[PDB]
């Protein structure tokens, strides 16, 4: 997005900035919650092979 | 499978059996009467389909149960898959004890000790209590021992404390993806309903005590105890198997405490004076001198192991603070004094622990890490650790930089609307300008916050 | 029932030392087969093996 | 949610009498006798058959009749005391001998039970 | 002025800079207004039960001329009330009685009616009724149904770009999903083929639907393709040229246009040449013969002289054929453009692939597609193709979907029929071809304007239809057999299918589950949750990465910051504070109409689509008093993006800052000062709280707490109430004013408070009155406070003095240090409530009765039991104690003198009854609060049931007789007033009424008639009272239905108190997620210069990484509010005048900003100020909105006013050494919450127990103690240690090897400590399971 966020948490954030950061937070949470199955499958394969 | 009352439907495993049995009976009955060819062929085809569904269902037909659309499990469905027999049989056996208690933190425990509740340490060690009661003659029979345990007499707790004294117990967190997941410790009789964990070992367990539980297992045979004491203690897994660097490094509190303990502002109280070494701890408590004091000369004796076979002592005058001397008081003789001078950062503590382990051994570096955790939990709590909204300093030039960036973006979009710049650039240039503005703002913030 | 699922004389025995008939019980007969009931007098734990 | 609905193996006053046998110290021969004795125990709590019956069912003429008595004299102080009693009366004798002699009329009650139950029947 | 009574007791200061223009809605209209129209009688058959009745209204027999009509339906009053269904255990529903009309037509006569049977109505099932709060009483439990967010029916053009084909191929497809029926797809192919896919089945030749619809090849070539021009005269090969039709194609040579050449041959085509050719007139121009091979014939032609099969349709032109067709007799041959630069045919290539061309050979393929065998006999294929999605029997597709489909094709007509025609599919395929060639853009699946939400009403109507069609067929199949009969229509109607369907829908469903009772904020959120899993929409949580993601359209429709932390994050959503639902089914959001730069007070609800074409401004913008914008450049959204625009292009503005946040996260103070994910997980953690003994209002809030507590319905709101006359711990009465009640009523309102009732979450609920005596309550005010409520404001947690400092490491990363004063004051102490039920379980061996005379147990355990078998209320029970004495009789015995001895000696035992008592589980210490017992009709075993029966009878009779006494007093006053000036002294009526002496000599003209009328009214009132009492007593002991095999059920409730202890998950509303480690005593805790110690100690290491400056701001604001409260308490204790206190309060309330105007002495009468100040003396409540909270300068000003430091830090001393702490730490109060994760249930311990029948392995749960899951990741760790013996003893002598674990136990008891490997039972089970098949495995040696 062209317009970045220029408001820290000490001076408060506006509505558009928080709404935009909500997307990145949701993406990060989904990635951290869905990478565990891939890590477990990789460990399963590495143990079963060696 | 009695579900509710006289429910003897025997579903998902015997329905196919009775179906095949009745199909075979009807086929035999029809063959005994010389039935027509088409009818017996259809009956044999139905029997073949039933046998195929019984041996391995899901490949053809997908025979469902009359109850709901739930596909019943055949003789092969209970073998393969995540719900198969090879999951429970192979590395799926449940244990009796299994722990399952809430884990907490404890600052008074040792690296090779763990706190277990008295109620949990009584149900698990029940056969041991029965054996001790039968040996000491307090319980003439097994029934008497059970009755004494169920009543929780006074001598029962003393016998439990006598028995659980030297019996190791291996505790592990449920999510484990390495070797340091399972480690053994020594039980400690503590009240409450929470298993106390050592603060330094948390890095190995990757726990923050935000609500996670802990599993506990008690070995029985002597060889299991030997394997837990000589191969599964925290005092043996100090280094990481994946790297070799010390994984027992302290947490945020101890590092912050050790960092704040060795500082000096400009010329704080107790500056410029000369004194002894370990004696400097008296001026701290007696308010005669602050722990932060530069240009302070102290007498430091260094036991260097440069000579092959034995170490030699060296006495000289050094320039240091009071906190560094107080830290050196607990520092072993083998380690030099130049290691506690560089403000003792996070990387510095790990390097010091590694050098101590590689030069002086395992027990010395373990005791030194324990003393480090102690003095950290003490000084971080006592001296300077705090937080406030006034601590966040905002640079004054931030508004000017934002206004300049906005003016630059306005000029860029004006040039774009004029027809000299395309959309592709009218975008990349704005991104670059905002990145430069953010970098500038970060610099101006670090200029006013760091060493200002 | 007779000659069915969970039946006697097949698929395993019944209560350790008591025939389904009611004769040759009380550990007085180890491995005999009665004429009224063809149920062995073995332990019930062997029912998971036949 | 597999083959077995849940599946649970209830204990019962037969398995509970067997549990105790293991813990207690007997020899290899005394162990067999005891196994045989507890087989004879019923839901009510009484050795079903007889004393000499167990001796005759063990097929070995050697083993004395007191041999079983010796074992059977210790199995009936197990969990519920008075288990495996001998004809709804030795129960009282075993149950009474158990608690202390400081009870008020233990003498009297012992004397009653010993030979004077027929009279109490009326 | 607030002009409120419940608010004047404690006024919360607000800092909202922007005024509110729209009040907070009921917040429960999504569940209340949806079920209303489904049960409300509507005149027109639009929706509800009328739409379901009219859908299957025509019921005609098979050539029988019989029809069944209806007039209307009606619902009767429920048998039981709302509380009676929860006590007994029956569902709360109303019977559906509908009138019918059976009119049979006389055969052999056109429309001959002989008689009608429209004189008896029929009952069709019991329909559940929703309460006023939005829950049901299904099976005596409170259940909630969640609305389903699913893609709206219609046509959607998907992109399908990426690795779908691994070649950079964007296969554009078109799918249509009706509400009911079969689906239809138009998936693409890398070979440029529009393969058809019906119900995700096998592929299709892509043109079967075209040939099955009577469309021939020539019709397809004429419709989907256009023939521009073709002419041949004396082998000239002259054809017209249109520049607009075809252009941009390079020509080889021979390019002349009637003499002068416009486009030079052999050169690249340019726009100038096209313009010059279009400017001049164009005629038939000659073309080379090489272009004939490239063209394709569209329509087949034949010679007029010979009817040969030459010149087939859809075939490339051949040279040898050409020389023949030129003399065949056809001068004009239809051709195609085939300009691949702009137009892609994609049809002519697919026509030759189809092996079938006839209509019959095409309609048999669709039947062979669905059926593998059974070839159609010229009647099965056509019937299957017509009944699939053309018969309207099962193709009614939610005509809202028809409107959505017409909107996609730019059709102006939105009203149409459910079934579509050939033109619809033709237009869909044409639009797909245009999108493939390039036109417009594809649709968005994640767009809210493309997906709808089905509430409880739509699902209930769907269910009811599915249950009623079963009846249609039934009645239809019954009217065919035995038509010559004059019986009533009762035999044909059978409500069993309808009842079974509605039961299966309401009782147990995937989207209908129990609701949490604790922290009624959770109740409100659950009543507003929206799920995706279930029938339709998404199948599992792992459907896709982009589906469960935040969308820009989620601005004012759903709540993005509120989502479960579980693996199903993104699928569960929460409605906003101002979100609504369209009549079609989509979502809406309100905006303020802005015209010519000024803002109008009118509001308009725009949907997701309507909000995309207009410009909408933001709420946090400057605005003048007259409505003009202060700054010319305003930030606003034009199309999905926020940019700067002028004050004229703006069309709408937001309503408030609370529009983009739901009520679950809006209560979070300083939401903008916290991290996105932190506040996200904190909003969810808010719903996991538990009430305590005393509720304490938050010193800092948002103001929405009042509305939440009001709309939650857990409190006791007042309706049409006036002056209060009597209050009690469980009963309140209110006397309504004379100008409010309607005539013919006494004018009293009763309120029964819920006292210690078991909740669905094993917790307690309780209500207490807020008024004392003689206080007037207006309409809409609160009367009592339920759980976690204080003075009408939601009070979940408590305000505790917090600090941010390490203390000997007892405040680690996520641990919290708690003082001892917290335990002494019983803070955060909760009460749990459990229930134990026992049934008689009648069997073959006679019945079972409770007599409290069970043998094998002394009088010690029976001392707490009553003469019937239950224990007395109030008695304490610790561990396994006998609560209900139940016996099970055994089979009879013979004479058996041996056993008859003990039978006659010991009384009446004789092995007749067992000891099957209640026998509660292992050690639990608690008390009994109340019991419950049910008994079927026809049983007189009520030994003590009459006690609770008489108690309920007296409880009802009290409130019944209150109104009777009020009416009798009114009638007596009327009698005393009618005898005035009639010659009656005051001493006569005072001593005894005596029926006014029967009006002996009062007036002798009208007094007699007055006395007669008064006596008649008194007799009528007495009769009504007697009838009401009789009906109430009959309804109380009417009886409850029980299980067939169960004779009577007895339930006993237990209540336990649980306090704080190490291991409790205490966390605030900012994401603290901390636990308890150790309780520090009083003197050990640090203190200030005044000697006041802190109660809560946190970790200061959390704030830097976990960005939660909001919690620190809340702490500073709470410190300021407590400073103000301490000053007020000092001014109250030092006994100052009322004027000084009033001045101080007005000054503290009127400074900070221009947010509002509030001044005392205007409404208060110098007496309300004292009671108002006596409530906020422990702290001053402060309200801060979501995105318009208070600034740091205001906090500093309030701190300076409350005689507190500006920064917030203060010097503290050590409670162990007494030394001053350098670097002063911030001090202040904070609102802490207690979660439901105590160690009282998480703790588990077992050494031995019961094992399963298969493989002899323990269980996994807590009840019936079982071991935990020893996964592969634990043993794999042990392999890296080399502990072979440890793994062996862990896997052999702990779970399997029944003899091995017994030998291990024996050796541990004896002290041998020896083990054996034996053999695992699971391995033998696996061998036995494998040997069942044709696999031979054995153990050799």
């Amino acid at each position: 997005i062209e317009t970045p966020i220029t408001a820290n948490f000490r001076e408060g954030l506006n509505v558009l900035q928080y709404f935009i950061s909500t997307h990145g937070a949701r993406k990060g949470l989904a990635d951290t919650a869905l990478k565990t199955a891939n890590s477990g499958y990789l460990t399963r394969r590495l143990v079963d092979v060696a | 499978v009695p579900l509710d009352g006289g429910r003897f439907a025997t579903s998902d495993l015997n329905d196919l059996y009775r179906r095949v049995i009745n199909r075979n009976n009807r086929l035999k009955r029809l063959l005994d009467l010389a039935a027509p060819d088409i009818i017996v062929r259809n009956e044999k085809r139905m029997l073949q389909e039933a046998v195929d569904a019984l041996l391995d269902n899901g490949r053809r037909g997908r025979a469902i149960t009359g109850s709901n659309k739930r596909p019943l499990k055949s003789l092969a469905d209970m073998i393969k898959g995540k719900q198969g027999r090879f999951r429970q049989n192979l590395l799926g056996k449940r244990v009796d004890y299994s722990g399952r208690s809430v884990i907490t933190v404890g600052p008074y425990l040792r690296l090779h000790q763990c706190g277990l509740p008295k109620k949990m340490a009584l149900e698990l060690f029940k056969p041991f209590i029965y054996g001790k009661l039968e040996l000491r003659g307090l319980a003439t029979t097994i029934k008497a021992a059970k009755k004494m345990v169920e009543r929780e007499e006074a001598v029962v707790w003393d016998i439990l404390d006598e028995v659980i004294r030297e019996h190791p117990v291996l505790l592990n967190r449920a999510p484990t993806l390495h070797r340091l997941g399972i480690q053994a410790f020594e039980p400690v009789l503590i009240e409450g309903k929470a298993i106390q964990l050592h603060p330094l070992v948390c890095a190995a367990y990757n726990a923050d005590f935000d609500g996670d539980q802990m599993a506990v297992h008690v070995p029985l045979t002597l060889e299991a105890q030997l394997e837990a004491r000589a191969l599964m203690m925290s005092t043996n897994n100090i280094l990481s198997p994946a790297n070799g660097e010390p994984i027992i490094v302290p947490s945020q509190d101890v590092v912050l405490g050790l960092y704040y303990m060795t500082r000096d502002c400009v010329n704080a109280k107790g500056e410029g004076m000369v004194l002894t070494g370990p004696k400097e701890a008296e001026r701290l408590y007696r308010s005669g001198l602050a722990s932060l004091h530069a240009r302070v000369k102290v007498r430091i004796t260094e036991y260097e192991k440069d000579a092959n076979g034995e170490l030699v002592a060296k006495t000289s005058l050094k320039d240091t603070t009071v906190g560094r001397a107080i830290l050196w008081m607990i520092v072993p003789k083998g380690l030099p004094y130049s290691i506690v001078n560089q403000a003792l950062g996070k990387k510095a503590i790990s390097k010091m622990l590694n050098t101590c382990y590689r030069i002086l051994g395992l027990k010395p570096t373990v005791i030194f890490a324990d003393q480090i955790m102690y003095t950290g939990f003490a000084y971080a709590a006592r001296s300077g650790a705090s937080v406030g909204i006034d601590d966040m300093v905002i640079p004054e030039k931030k508004h000017e930089i934002i206004s300049e960036a906005e003016a630059e973006v306005a000029e860029i979009q004006e040039q774009f609307q004029s027809g000299l710049v395309t959309a592709g650039e009218r975008y990349n240039k704005v991104i670059d300008i905002w990145a430069a503005a953010n970098d500038r703002v970060s610099k101006a913030m670090m200029d006013n916050l760091q060493t200002e | 029932e007779r000659d069915g699922l969970f039946c006697a004389r097949i698929f395993g025995p019944v209560k350790d030392y008591e025939c389904l008939c009611g004769k040759y019980k009380r550990l007085k007969h180890r491995g005999v087969i009665c004429e009224k009931c063809g149920v062995e007098v073995t332990q019930t734990k062997v029912r998971r093996e036949r | 949610e597999l083959p077995v609905y849940q599946g649970e193996t209830t204990q019962t006053l037969q398995d509970y009498l067997m549990w105790q046998v293991e813990l207690t110290p007997f020899t290899d021969t005394d162990r067999a006798i005891a196994t045989s004795i507890v087989d004879a125990v019923d839901d009510t709590g009484y050795l079903t058959i007889q004393i000499e019956d167990i001796v005759d069912s063990i097929g070995d003429d050697e083993i004395g009749l007191e041999e079983v008595e010796a074992v059977l004299k210790r199995i009936q102080r197990f969990d519920p005391v008075g288990v495996a009693a001998k004809d709804l009366r030795d129960c009282l004798l075993i149950q009474l001998s158990q608690f202390a002699k400081e009870t008020p009329w233990l003498e009297e009650a012992r004397l009653i039970i010993s030979d004077h139950l027929d009279l109490l029947a009326n | 002025m607030v002009y409120s009574y419940t608010e004047k007791k404690r006024i919360r200061k607000d800092f909202g800079k922007r005024p509110q223009v729209l009040d907070v809605p009921y917040l429960l209209s999504i569940q209340l207004d949806s079920f209303q129209k489904f049960i409300e009688q509507d005149p027109e058959g639009q929706y509800g039960l009328e739409a379901a009745f009219r859908s299957v209204f025509p019921i005609q027999s098979y050539s029988g001329n019989s029809e069944l009509q209806y007039v209307s339906y009606r619902l009767g009053e429920p048998v039981f009330d709302v509380q009676e269904c929860q006590i007994r255990g029956v569902t709360y529903s109303a019977p559906l009685r509908v009138k019918l009309r059976l009119v049979i037509y006389e055969r052999e006569a056109p429309e001959g009616t002989v008689k009608d049977i429209k004189e008896q109505e029929v009952y069709m099932g019991e329909i559940p009724l929703m309460t006023d709060n939005g829950t049901f009483v299904i099976n005596g439990t409170e259940r909630v149904i969640v609305s389903q967010l699913h893609r709206s029916p219609g046509v959607f053009f998907d992109s399908d770009k990426g690795k779908t084909h691994s070649s950079g191929k964007v296969l554009y497809n078109a799918r249509i999903i009706p509400y009911r029926g079969s689906w239809l797809d138009f998936e693409f192919d890398p070979k440029d083929n529009l393969f058809v896919r019906i119900d995700r089945r096998r592929k299709l030749p892509a043109t079967i639907i075209l040939r099955a619809l009577n469309y021939t090849t020539e019709q397809i070539l004429d419709l989907f393709f256009e023939k521009v021009i073709f002419e041949i005269r004396d082998n000239k090969l002259q054809m017209e040229l249109v520049p607009e039709r075809l252009r941009g194609e390079t020509a080889s040579f021979d390019i002349e246009a009637n003499g002068k050449v416009y486009v030079e041959k052999g050169r690249r085509i340019t726009a100038r040449h096209i313009r010059q050719l279009e400017k001049d007139d164009v005629k038939l121009i000659e073309v080379p013969v090489e272009y004939i091979a490239g063209k394709v014939v569209a329509k087949d032609y034949i010679d007029e002289s010979t009817g040969e099969l030459i010149c087939a349709a859809n075939m490339e032109l051949s040279l040898d054929l050409l020389a023949k067709l030129s003399q065949s007799g056809h001068k004009r041959i239809e051709t195609l453009f085939t300009n691949d630069l702009d137009h892609g045919p994609y049809i002519s290539e697919t026509l030759r692939v189809d092996p079938t061309n006839d209509r019959l050979s095409a309609l048999v393929e669709i039947y062979r597609m669905m059926r593998p065998g059974e070839p159609p006999t010229r009647e099965a294929a056509e019937s299957l193709f017509e009944n699939l999605f053309f018969s309207e029997d099962r193709y009614d597709l939610s005509a809202v979907g028809r409107m959505k489909f017409n909107r996609s094709l730019l059709r102006e007509e939105i009203e149409g029929s459910g079934i579509l025609s050939k033109d619809d599919i033709i237009d869909v395929m044409k639009k797909l071809i245009d999108i493939r060639n390039g036109k417009g853009e594809v649709d968005d699946i994640d767009h809210l304007g493309n997906r709808r939400i089905r509430s409880v009403g739509e699902m209930a109507e769907n269910q009811f239809r599915v249950g009623l069609v079963r009846v249609e067929r039934a009645v239809k199949e019954r009217l065919s057999l035995g038509d010559l009969d004059t019986l009533m229509p009762q035999d044909m109607i059978n409500a069993k299918p309808i009842s079974a369907a509605v039961k299966e829908f309401f009782g147990s469903s995937q989207l209908s589950q129990f609701m949490d009772q604790n922290n009624p904020l959770s109740e409100i959120t659950h009543k507003r949750r929206i799920s995706a899993l279930g029938p339709g929409g998404l199948t599992r949580e792992r459907a896709g990465f982009e589906v469960r993601d935040v969308h820009p359209t989620h601005y004012g429709r759903v709540c993005p910051i509120e989502t479960p932390e579980g693996p199903n994050i993104g699928l569960i959503n929460s409605l906003s504070v101002y979100a609504q639902t369209n009549e079609y089914g989509f979502l809406e959001t309100p905006y303020r109409k802005v015209t010519d730069g000024v803002v109008t007070d009118e509001i308009h609800y725009l949907s997701a689509i309507e909000e995309g074409n207009y410009v909408i401004a933001q709420a946090n913008s400057n605005l003048d008093e007259e409505g003009h914008f202060v700054e010319d450049l305003v930030t606003c959204r034009s199309k999905g993006e926020s940019s700067l625009f002028s004050r004229d292009q703006v069309d709408y503005m937001d309503v408030s800052t609370q529009q983009v946040v739901s009520v679950g996260a809006s209560l979070i103070p300083f939401l903008e000062h916290d991290d996105a994910n932190r506040a996200l997980m904190g909003a969810n953690m808010q719903r996991q709280a538990v009430p305590t003994l005393r509720a304490d209002k938050p010193l800092v809030g948002t103001g929405m707490e009042r509305a939440v507590a009001v709309d939650s319905g857990v409190t006791a709101v007042a309706k049409r109430g006036g002056v209060v006359q009597y209050v009690d711990a469980s009963r309140i009465v209110i006397k309504v004013n004379e100008d409010e009640m309607y005539p013919g009523e006494a004018g009293i309102d009763i309120y029964n408070l819920t006292k210690y009732t078991r909740s669905n979450q094993n917790t307690c609920i309780n209500q207490m009155p807020c008024v004392s005596l003689g206080e007037p309550v207006e309409r809409g005010d609160v009367l009592a406070d339920g759980p976690s409520t204080d003075l009408g404001e939601l009070a979940l947690g408590q305000n505790m003095r917090v600090a941010f400092m390490p203390w000997n490491g007892y405040n680690f990363e996520d641990s919290i240090l708690v003082s001892e004063r917290v335990v002494q004051e019983d803070r955060f102490t909760t009460i749990h409530i459990q229930e134990l039920a026992c049934v008689s379980r009648d069997t073959k061996l006679g019945p079972e009765e409770i007599t409290a005379d069970i043998p094998n147990v002394g009088e010690a355990a029976l001392s707490k039991l009553d003469e019937s078998g239950i224990v007395y209320i109030g008695a304490e029970v610790t561990g396994g104690d006998i609560l209900v004495g139940k016996v099970t009789p055994k089979g009879e015995t013979q004479l058996t003198p041996e056993e008859k001895l003990l039978r006659a000696i010991f009384g009446e035992k004789a092995s007749d009854v067992k000891d099957s008592s209640l026998r509660v589980p292992n050690g639990v210490s608690g008390t009994v609060i109340d019991v419950q017992v049910f008994t079927r009709d026809g049983v007189e075993k009520d030994k003590r049931a009459l006690e609770i029966e008489e108690m309920q009878l007296k409880q009802a009779k009290k409130d019944l007789s209150e109104e009777l006494q009020i009416l009798e007093a009114g009638l007596f006053s009327r009698i005393r007033a009618v005898l005035v000036a009639g010659g009656v002294e005051a001493e006569k009526l005072d001593k005894l009424p005596r029926d006014r002496w029967l009006e002996l000599g009062l007036t002798d003209e009208e007094k007699q008639n007055q006395l007669e009328q008064l006596a008649e009214q008194y007799d009528e009132l007495k009769h009504e009272f007697e009838k009401k009492l009789e009906a109430k007593r009959r309804k109380i002991t009417q009886g409850d239905d029980l299980a067939p095999g169960v004779l009577k059920i007895v339930k006993v409730y237990l209540a336990v108190k649980r306090r704080i202890q190490p291991g409790d998950k205490m966390a605030g509303r900012h994401g603290n997620k901390g636990v308890i480690s150790k309780i520090n005593p009083i003197e050990d805790m640090p203190y200030d210069e005044n000697g006041t110690p802190v109660d809560i100690v946190l970790n200061p290491l959390g704030v830097p990484s976990r960005m939660n400056i909001g919690q620190i701001l809340e702490t500073h604001l709470g410190m300021a509010a407590k400073g103000i409260g301490d000053k007020i308490n000092a001014m109250l204790k030092q006994q100052q005048e009322v004027a000084k206190l009033r001045e101080f309060i007005q000054r503290a309330y009127d400074l900070g900003a221009d947010v509002r105007q509030k001044v005392d002495l205007s409404t208060f009468s110098d007496e309300e100020v004292m009671r108002l100040a006596e409530n906020l003396r422990k702290g001053m409540p402060i309200a801060t909105p979501v995105f318009d909270g208070a600034k740091e300068a205001e906090i500093k000003e309030l701190l300076k006013l409350g005689d507190l430091p500006t920064s917030g830090q203060i010097r503290l001393y050590d409670g162990r050494t007494g030394e001053q702490f350098e670097r002063p730490v911030t001090v202040g109060y904070m609102y802490m919450l207690k979660l439901n994760h105590l160690v009282d249930d998480k703790m588990h311990a077992r050494s031995t127990g019961s094992y399963s029948l298969v493989t002899q392995q323990p269980l996994g749960g807590k009840a019936q103690f079982g071991g935990q899951r020893f996964g592969e990741m634990e043993v794999w760790a042990l392999e890296a240690y080399g502990a072979a013996y440890t793994l062996q003893e862990m896997l052999t002598v702990k779970s399997d090897d029944v003899n091995g674990r017994t030998k291990m136990y024996k050796n541990i008891v004896d002290g041998n400590h020896q083990m054996e490997p034996g053999m695992p039972e699971s391995f033998n089970v696996l061998l036995k399971e494998i040997r069942s098949l044709g696999i031979n495995i054995e153990l050799e040696d």
